[PDB]
């Protein structure tokens, strides 16, 4: 997570 | 079963009049969108599948298709602002907020995740998520006596989505939303999981990136001591946002800066100013620059903690951007400090690395340094020791560089240089 503004679920 | 369908097959299944066929097609879509290499997001959007997925979010009677569609839409929303917009335009926001109430935790988690991607797009979608009422049900999910009873993946997702509701500027989040969220952030900042702590520090670092009023909302909640403690963590994913937050806070008033000092932050900066990660060193030196811009008694605490030799160190050797922050720290120090404090600075060896940096190809740092040299000459004038300082600058090769700058391009440079030579090197 951290400072990522978006992230997919792999 | 559902591994590597074509988009055409997914469409044919989702358009069937059979809920189970739709569920299998939706899962096939999720697996396509879950592959790491080039997920066909745009083909899925062009096929018109988003409105179907959104309607599947509301099928309480079939929780698996809620989950599969939530996951598919999460990964579409993770893409470009145009791809996130397609999800929002399909009505996903209120549907995901309804799913926060789901009795299945894996479904609620996925709705949390999706709203995080939507809010993470920028100010507009962040505020739209807030307007649809997301904050109350998100915070309700954390209304337990002990956060440790929640699965840590679940808790990490929640913390991360909350951090995205705190993120971004022009405009910053609504004040009342920030006030609503802060008590839960304070609590999460005391939770033992490294990722939760890092995400909590990121959220705080976003909230302190603004005018003094925003900083005050955070400082008033009493979190500065816990941030200083996290500043000393061994995990760099925690130190980085914690330091950013501390650095933001010291851009505030002198009283806000003082609470960072009182919490003991200066004791950590021997490590931070020699930290092998160039970004930590840069951010720590930036933070120092905004502390030496404070009062004389705050400069004095920088002196007492033995940090001036560390500033001389980074000025002497560091990544260039760090050195430039160090130059600023020195210009602020000399601008606001007493004669004694400036004398001490010279005795720590600031002159030579300061001159060595006049060789640099960055006209802003040359200005900053020349300004610092004037300040120091002014303190020497007050002691009648202008000549000792002129001799010291000449012996380390600084005079040479200053005349080179008499014929510099920028006009502020060459007028500050000439003035220095006219007045002190006649």
């Amino acid at each position: 997570t951290l400072g990522r503004n978006k992230r997919p679920r792999l | 079963g559902t591994v590597n369908w074509s988009v055409e097959d997914i469409v044919k299944g989702i358009n069937s009049n059979n809920l189970e066929s739709q569920l299998q097609a939706t899962q096939a879509a999720r697996k396509l969108l879950s592959r790491e290499k080039q997920p066909p997001i745009d083909n899925i959007i062009r096929a018109g599948l988003i409105p179907k997925f959104v309607s599947f979010l509301g099928k309480t009677d079939c929780s698996p298709i809620q989950f599969e569609s939530a996951w598919a839409l999460t990964n579409i929303a993770s893409g470009t602002s145009e791809q996130t917009k397609a999800v929002v335009d399909g009505g996903a926001i209120p549907a995901f907020i309804s799913l926060l109430a789901s009795p299945h935790a894996h479904i609620s988690e996925q709705a949390v995740w999706a709203l995080g991607n939507i809010a993470g797009d920028g100010s507009a979608f962040r505020d739209l998520v807030i307007k649809h009422g997301a904050i109350d049900p998100l915070l309700a999910l954390l209304a337990v006596p002990d956060l440790s009873t929640l699965a840590c993946g679940y808790l990490r997702n929640l913390t991360w989505t909350l951090s995205n509701l705190c993120r971004n500027k022009n405009p910053a989040p609504p004040l009342d939303a920030v006030e609503q969220i802060l008590p839960t952030l304070v609590r999460l900042l005391h939770h033992n999981d490294p990722e939760v702590l890092a995400d909590s520090c990121w959220a705080i670092s976003y909230l302190t990136d603004g005018p003094n009023e925003r900083i005050e909302m955070v400082v008033k909640k009493g979190v500065v001591p816990q941030l200083v403690k996290l500043l000393g963590a061994t995990e760099l994913p925690i130190v980085t946002p914690a330091l950013r937050a501390i650095g933001n806070i010291v851009t505030g008033t002198d009283e806000q800066t003082q609470k960072v000092i009182d919490a003991g932050a200066l004791a950590v900066f021997p490590s931070l100013l020699t930290n092998p990660k160039t970004n930590i060193q840069k951010e720590a030196t930036w933070t120092m620059s905004n502390i030496t811009a404070g009062r004389q008694d705050q400069i004095q605490q920088v002196v007492n903690h033995g940090l001036v030799p560390f500033l001389v160190g980074v000025l002497s050797k560091a990544d260039f951007k760090t050195q430039k922050e160090a130059a600023w720290a020195i210009t602020n120090y000399t601008s606001g400090g007493t004669v004694e404090q400036i004398v001490y600075l010279v005795h720590c060896g600031i002159i030579e690395p300061l001159m060595n940096l006049l060789s640099a190809k960055d006209t802003k740092i040359i200005q900053v340094i020349l300004d610092a040299i004037s300040n120091i000459f002014q303190a020497a004038e007050k002691l009648g020791e202008t000549e000792k300082l002129s001799i010291m600058i000449e012996e380390c090769g600084g005079l040479d560089k200053i005349e080179a700058l008499q014929r510099h391009e920028n006009e502020s440079v060459y007028k500050a240089s000439l003035n220095l030579i006219e007045k002190y090197f006649s």
